[PDB]
């Protein structure tokens, strides 16, 4: 029972760790943390990085720009701090991935240990992301699509879309998982 | 520290930590390919599919 | 489009907090002697 549970709630944190990667990796990549709302002027949406902007004629007609491999395409610092924040945690992420493979050899509770410090520091690294990406709202872009009322620290017209909240909904998980690790790696050792 | 063990105890693996170092070739052998097959497939996966 | 996001915001925190209290149960499962 005792080793039963313990090696099930163990593999069930495994496959949490997939989850919130696949989590951390799609609101990384996808960029839809806000978009235009009914009062905005110009349709569109943008990410950490990636933004697209409609040209405002009663069509689609979304012109595109930014990638995370040019930075100057991104539109300010603070963007620039969160693509690089959020790329960390999912380097860090992927890493404790990675870890899993030194069951094999290594004890079971220092590995587990070495994760929950990553998945720790992956929750550090978004929580930042998240908390330094508004401040690039004031940028000219951002503020000429959704309109002058935007500033830093304020939505304004726009509204935040789902990569936003399912970053944030990243940042638990990520921090619960940590705990996890830890009462898992001291848990083992009994 | 709910369960009464000291922080370091607790959080940080300070009791034995490096004496195990030449088990890094066991080590590698799967940590190496492990992080490019992981690598691959994100990368690949966000260029054609993501993106 | 109709620029509202309340569906997809809708399913996105319901997938969140199932995902967030089946860890809970996992705690549950855990912390239970
Ligand atoms: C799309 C992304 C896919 C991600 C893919 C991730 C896969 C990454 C690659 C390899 C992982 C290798 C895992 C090897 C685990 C093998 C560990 C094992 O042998 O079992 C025991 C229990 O351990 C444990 O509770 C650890 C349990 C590990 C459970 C996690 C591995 C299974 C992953 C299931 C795949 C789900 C995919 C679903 C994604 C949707 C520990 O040994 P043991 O006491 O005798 O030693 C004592 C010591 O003194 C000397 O060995
Ligand atoms: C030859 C091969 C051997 C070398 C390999 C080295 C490995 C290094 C690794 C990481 C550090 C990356 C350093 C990259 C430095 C490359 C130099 C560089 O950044 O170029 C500048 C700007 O480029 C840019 O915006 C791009 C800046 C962002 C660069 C970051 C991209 C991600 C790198 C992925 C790391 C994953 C690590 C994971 C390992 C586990 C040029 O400015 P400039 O005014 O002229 O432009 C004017 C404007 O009009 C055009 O942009
Ligand atoms: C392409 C691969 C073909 C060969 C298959 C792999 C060989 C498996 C044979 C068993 C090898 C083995 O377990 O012993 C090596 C070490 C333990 O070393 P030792 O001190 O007990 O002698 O224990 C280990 O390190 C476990 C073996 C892990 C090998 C991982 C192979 C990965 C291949 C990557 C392909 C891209
Ligand atoms: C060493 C192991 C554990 C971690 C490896 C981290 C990998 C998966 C990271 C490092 C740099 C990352 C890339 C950095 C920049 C971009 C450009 C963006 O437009 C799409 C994602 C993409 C292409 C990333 C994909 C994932 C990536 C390749
Ligand atoms: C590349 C492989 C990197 C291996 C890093 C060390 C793994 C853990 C070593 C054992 C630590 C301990 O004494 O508990
Ligand atoms: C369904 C889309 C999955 C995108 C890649 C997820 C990678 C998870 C970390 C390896
Ligand atoms: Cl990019």
């Amino acid at each position: 029972h005792y080793m039963r549970n313990s090696r099930a709630i163990g593999v069930l944190w495994a496959i949490f760790t997939i989850c919130f990667a696949i989590i951390n990796v799609v609101v990384f990549i996808q960029p839809y943390w806000v978009g235009d709302s009914v009062s905005t002027p110009k349709p569109g949406y943008f990410g950490l990085f990636h933004y697209c902007v409609g040209s405002g004629l009663a069509g689609r007609e979304l012109t595109c720009r930014g990638s995370f491999t040019d930075f100057s395409t991104i539109p300010s610092s603070a963007f620039k701090a969160a693509a690089f924040f959020v790329l960390l945690s999912m380097v860090l992420i992927l890493g404790c991935i990675t870890c899993f493979s030194l069951f094999f050899f290594c004890n079971t509770a220092t590995v587990y240990k070495i994760c929950a410090w990553m998945q720790l520091l992956a929750a550090l690294c978004l929580v930042l992301g998240c908390m330094i990406f508004p401040d690039g709202w004031d940028a000219e872009t951002i503020r000429d699509m959704c309109g002058a009322k935007t500033g830093k620290y304020s939505l304004g017209d726009c509204s935040v879309r789902w990569a936003y909240i399912l970053a944030i909904i990243g940042i638990l998980n990520a921090l619960i998982l940590s705990f996890l690790a830890f009462v898992l790696g001291n848990r083992q050792t009994d | 520290c709910l369960d009464g063990k000291d922080c370091a105890s607790f959080f940080c693996c300070f009791e034995d930590c490096h004496i195990r170092i030449a088990k890094m070739d066991s080590y590698a052998r799967i940590f190496f390919p492990t992080a490019f097959c992981l690598f691959n497939l994100v990368y690949w996966v966000s260029y054609l599919y993501l993106g | 489009d109709s620029r509202d996001y309340s569906t997809e915001l809708s399913v996105t925190v319901a997938v969140g907090a199932s995902l967030l209290f089946l860890n809970i149960l996992a705690f549950a499962a855990l912390y239970y002697k």
